[PDB]
RNA sequence: GGACGCCCUGCGGCCGCUCAAAAGACCUGAACCCGGCCGGCCGCCGGCCCGCCGGCCCCGUCUCGAAACACGGACCGAGGAG
RNA sequence: GCGCGUGGGCCCCUCCUGGUAAGCAGGACGGGCGAGGCGGGACGAUCCGGACGCCGGGCCAGGGUGCGCCGCCGGGGCCCG
RNA sequence: GCAGAGGCCCCGGGGGCGAAGGCGGCGCGCAGGCCCCGCCGGACCGGCCUCUGGUGCAGAUCUCGGCAGCAGUAGCCGCUAC
């Protein structure tokens, strides 16, 4: 018998393989990690598990915080893992170059009209495979209403709402009430 | 069901099970007991049908069209089209009102074969499916869609051949076995107003083209990737373990001297 | 699918997942959310915040339409106005025709300032409108009217 | 799930399941009545060919401040609105 | 069994003997009110300020 | 006739694996079913207990599947499926289903003689 | 739906008859179980020419712990429980 | 993040407590059994070694080496198990 | 592995030149199981992909049906008798 139970702690999932069923996302995934293979560059080490993710780990990044993120750097390609969309807030677009895994039709019209060029990640691969003049954006994972309810409410230091409406003085009006 | 008949436990002491027993001592009232209720009886409220939205539906019609118009779906799918000389076909058929006319149609843009094939194939299916009012299993043929003109009487007969408008497209017909690839015999009226059907969807874009797995291995293999390309450092080399003192060839790689 | 569940796959496993010292039981803790207060105090404590007792004033009938408030940002009034004519508004300034946004025919009765509105002046008209909403739409040049 | 953060459910507990009013309607037979509406329409159309089937109904605001601008069909026309159009109830 | 403590430490030290998490070490949690307004008032002044 | 010359084949166990228990009981069949109770001899694979199936058992990938013959084995309905399945490989080799006809098995041998394609059961329904 | 002959005190039997076939009061005809005849002397696992050597407690079950002098189970087929 | 089982334990060491004691009733560091095959202590859920894919060769723990029953002889001392 | 549904099975899947089922013997798979051959049988049956579920039994003093050893055993003992 070997001692294997000591200094070594177990193994860690982690999804090497988009479970995505879209023959496209599965293309990308698979042209992105052979670029990878041949050239180590971070850029695709990244691309490669951003195509992996999950649709929650995936979050949207708006026409608004795109402009915001590239302020400084109109010239740099921004590099988007999932849907772009059109922030009706913002008057006005600045010209942008971005490429997404999805643009909203609303978002897709805007960039254009700015004279910006809304790009594939195909075209990325074809274009720039490497990454270079390109930065990797990505949006708010914990924006979810789903991840604002997580924790246990009731506890003192928790600061997390209740999941159901609840409607008592129990508990709720303040650490006395208990 | 199995809920009809009296019976109840006839309880300790009696040197039996205590499931639910009727007046002759049969046991009734349960799963394991012949003349009993199911233990969880099949029941009506089950929800039969699914829903799809309506953006999804109209997807799936779109990209089963666009699998007609590529050859080799429709032959993997199984539809005799080596003969057929366009895909997608378009036929100038008139108002066809004869079976023999809508033959000799069919026979003169190749469709022949495959409506052979669907004719030959009648057969009596498997099981006790024959019971159930469903006894003859034939392949599916040639899809006719039409507008503005008297085909259906013509075709209806024909063997595996199934008829549908250009307005009211039906994915099941347009991918039988949820394989998508059926040889559509398009009508020219059919085929003209498509993209008036389309635009006939209040608010419907259809999906934007998307590369091919041929198109991401060409690129794999354009220039600027393989400019990017990097060689990798050579392998390490493994070499089974050998004794050294075994012998003077095997020694001199540890101890050159 | 029956078929692709882990029920189907417990087949041969005898408790069927559910432990050979305690087997599945009917109703082992009590039917619904029994024992709130007793047996199960510590779930409601740890997950339940405001279950038990009565919080504030109690309206025997609530009137839905007259609670109803629909609320603007000042940063949405612009997209109201379509994309044609807001290109043209934005680019031409203008106090002579300044473009007229009626929140409530668009289904809104409150105007708030959570946002920036873009520096063309324009006439917005609503039931009522925030502090910030007044101030931020009159430094534009905009002018905050109310609506019969 | 099994307890933990759940939000408690507002289901009210199912009532003559067993016996009893039938408390469960099933629309198997929403495919039906839509073809049995439909020819009731159509025998009622021929009946009085020239005549249109639907009464004219006026335009009413819809009621509350949440519908007040816009308008839908009512009832009927006031006798004052059918004054102003000199007609008479008949 | 009233009482056992047998295997409480086996179970501790399995996957435990965690650290209490940065951000615990520099919380102002129970620090001097009259401090921590001297220190928002100072970080508000020119590269500190993170206002506009 | 002959296949490729591959290597020897290393069956890990000879005879099959049997239930536990399925000798005194004819309701237990033999098939083999993974002994589950809590104080089961079999279980605890005690001294002279019955063998358990495990994945050591497993045959090498390369003589896996493969015929006392060497040839692997490919089941025909039709000469289509021969002319088809059997596209030339020398490593393959032809077995014609029990449904299959006298008459059938003629014209399904006679196209695999042409094509030199083995078929095991050749002698079957031959009268 | 059983020709004829042969027999039987008779019962009934034997030959065969009809049929594609007895399919003969009825399609297929499993297991348990049993009678004839032939072969052995024997449970399971392993080794070998094969009756010797070695190993092997009765499962399911609650249980700290069951071969238990704990409980259920003669046998077999069908039905039988997220 | 979501959940499952569990919440009757028992035993060897070590210090324990009550009791005349107990294969007794309660504590406790660690380990074991539970849920660890296997060889040995004749037998033995826990003891001594050793913790298990399927095999072939070699080494060898613990326990032993008259015969059952695989494997031992040499030397010194005692000598009614 | 089971039972049904939608497709496929290049001249349109396998069948009275013998389907399913049953029985004995191989082979293949670590195994669930599969496959072939012979024999009985006498009309239907699948492989693959997608779909659906009243989908797999050794136990429940399990239900129902058969039926064993006990076993040619216990017994066929009232009211006088032929």
């Amino acid at each position: 018998g070997i001692d294997l139970k000591t200094g070594i702690k177990k193994r860690k999932v982690e999804r090497k393989e988009p479970k995505s069923p879209n023959p496209y996302i599965r293309l990308l995934h698979n042209a992105f990690k052979v670029v990878y293979e041949n050239t180590g560059e971070d850029f695709t080490k990244v691309l490669t598990k951003r195509l992996c993710l999950s649709k929650t780990n995936r979050p949207v990044l708006s026409v608004s915080r795109l402009a915001h993120l590239m302020h400084k750097r109109e010239d740099k390609i921004a590099v988007v893992a999932s849907t772009v969309t059109n922030d009706e807030r913002l008057v006005t677009i600045p010209r942008m170059t971005i490429c997404a895994l999805k643009f909203s039709a609303t978002a897709r019209s805007r960039i254009e009209k700015a004279g910006g060029r809304c790009m594939s990640f195909d075209e990325l691969l074809a274009e720039k495979p490497t990454g270079d003049n390109c930065v990797l954006l990505q949006g708010r994972r914990s924006c979810r209403a789903v991840c604002k309810k997580f924790g246990s409410p009731g506890r003192p230091n928790s600061h997390v709402k209740p999941k159901g409406e609840h409607k008592g003085r129990r508990g709720a009006r303040g650490r006395h009430s208990w | 069901a199995g809920v009809q008949c009296t019976a109840h436990s006839w309880g300790p002491g009696r040197a039996v099970a205590r499931l639910p027993r009727k007046h002759g001592g049969i046991g009734a009232y349960a799963n394991f007991a012949r003349g009993g209720h199911m233990a969880h009886p099949t029941t009506v409220i089950r929800r039969w049908c699914r829903k799809v939205n309506l953006n999804q539906r109209r997807y799936a019609v779109a990209s089963a069209l666009a699998a007609s118009a590529n050859a080799a779906l429709v032959e993997a799918r199984g539809h005799r089209i080596a003969d057929v000389p366009s895909i997608p076909l378009v036929v100038d058929t008139d108002n066809v009102t004869k079976t023999k006319d809508a033959l000799a149609i069919i026979k003169a843009v190749g469709v022949l074969r495959d409506v052979e094939r669907c004719k030959d194939s009648r057969h009596i299916r498997a099981g006790r499916g024959k019971m159930r009012n469903r006894r003859y299993i034939t392949r599916k043929g040639p899809l006719v869609i039409y507008n503005t003109e008297d085909v259906a009487r013509g075709f209806r007969n024909l063997p595996g051949v199934d008829l549908c408008h250009v307005s009211s497209i039906r994915l099941l017909e347009l991918a039988p076995g949820s394989h998508p690839g059926r040889l559509i015999l398009w009508t020219k009226s059919a085929f003209a107003s498509l993209d008036d059907v389309y635009a006939a969807k209040q608010n419907y874009t259809l999906p934007r083209s998307c590369i091919t797995q041929t198109d991401i291995e060409r690129i794999l293999q354009s220039d600027a990737v393989q400019k990017t390309f990097v060689p990798k450092r050579d392998p390490l080399v493994i070499e089974r373990k050998v004794d050294p003192f075994s012998s003077k060839e095997a020694l001199a790689r540890l101890d050159p001297s | 699918p029956t078929r692709i569940r882990k029920s189907r796959k417990r087949r041969g496993h005898r408790q069927m997942g559910y432990g050979r010292v305690g087997g599945h039981r009917k109703h082992p803790s009590g039917r619904g959310k029994a024992g709130g207060l007793q047996h199960k105090r510590t779930s409601f404590d740890k997950y339940h915040p405001g279950y038990f007792g009565k919080l504030g004033m109690r309206n025997y009938h609530v009137r839905r339409n007259i609670e109803y408030n629909p609320t603007i940002n000042i940063d949405k009034i612009w997209s109201l106005i379509p994309e044609e004519q807001r290109d043209g508004f934005l680019q031409r300034k203008s106090t002579t025709e300044a473009p007229v946004v009626d929140v409530t025919r668009f289904g809104f009765f409150k105007v708030l300032g959570r946002g920036s509105l873009p520096q063309c002046p324009i006439i917005i008209k609503a039931r009522y409108f925030s502090s910030d909403a007044e101030k931020k739409l009159r430094e534009v040049g905009g002018v905050p009217l109310l609506v019969p | 799930a099994m307890g933990r953060n759940v939000a408690f459910s507002n289901m009210r507990r199912y009532k003559c399941t067993n016996k009893g009013p039938n408390l469960i309607k099933n629309w198997f037979n929403q495919p039906a009545r839509k073809i049995r509406r439909r020819q009731t329409r159509l025998q009622k159309a021929k009946a009085i060919f020239p005549c249109p089937l639907q009464k004219l109904r006026p335009s009413v605001t819809r009621c509350s401040q949440k519908f007040n601008l816009t308008q839908r069909i009512g009832r009927g026309f006031t006798l004052r609105e059918l004054q102003g159009v000199g007609l008479s109830a008949g | 069994k009233n009482h056992t403590s047998k295997n409480q430490n086996r179970k501790d030290h399995r996957n435990g003997i965690k650290k209490p998490k940065k951000s615990a070490y520099t919380s102002h949690k129970g620090m001097c009110p009259k401090y921590l307004r001297n220190l928002r008032r100072s970080r508000a002044n020119d590269p500190r300020q993170s206002l506009r | 006739i002959h296949p490729l010359p591959h290597k020897i084949i290393i069956k890990k166990r000879k005879n099959k694996f049997i239930r536990f228990q399925s000798e005194r009981f004819v309701r237990v069949k033999p098939s083999w079913r993974k002994p589950r109770g809590i104080d089961s001899p079999m279980r605890h694979q005690y001294r002279g207990q019955r063998p358990m199936v495990s994945i050591g058992y497993g045959s090498d990938k390369e003589t896996r599947f493969m015929l006392p013959c060497g040839f692997f084995k490919h089941r025909i309905s039709t000469v289509h499926e021969l002319k088809t399945l059997f596209m030339n490989n020398k490593t393959h080799a032809a077995q014609i289903a029990h449904g299959v006809s006298a008459r059938s098995r003629k014209q399904i041998l006679e196209e695999a003689k042409k094509m030199g394609v083995r078929v095991l059961n050749a002698d079957a329904k031959l009268r």
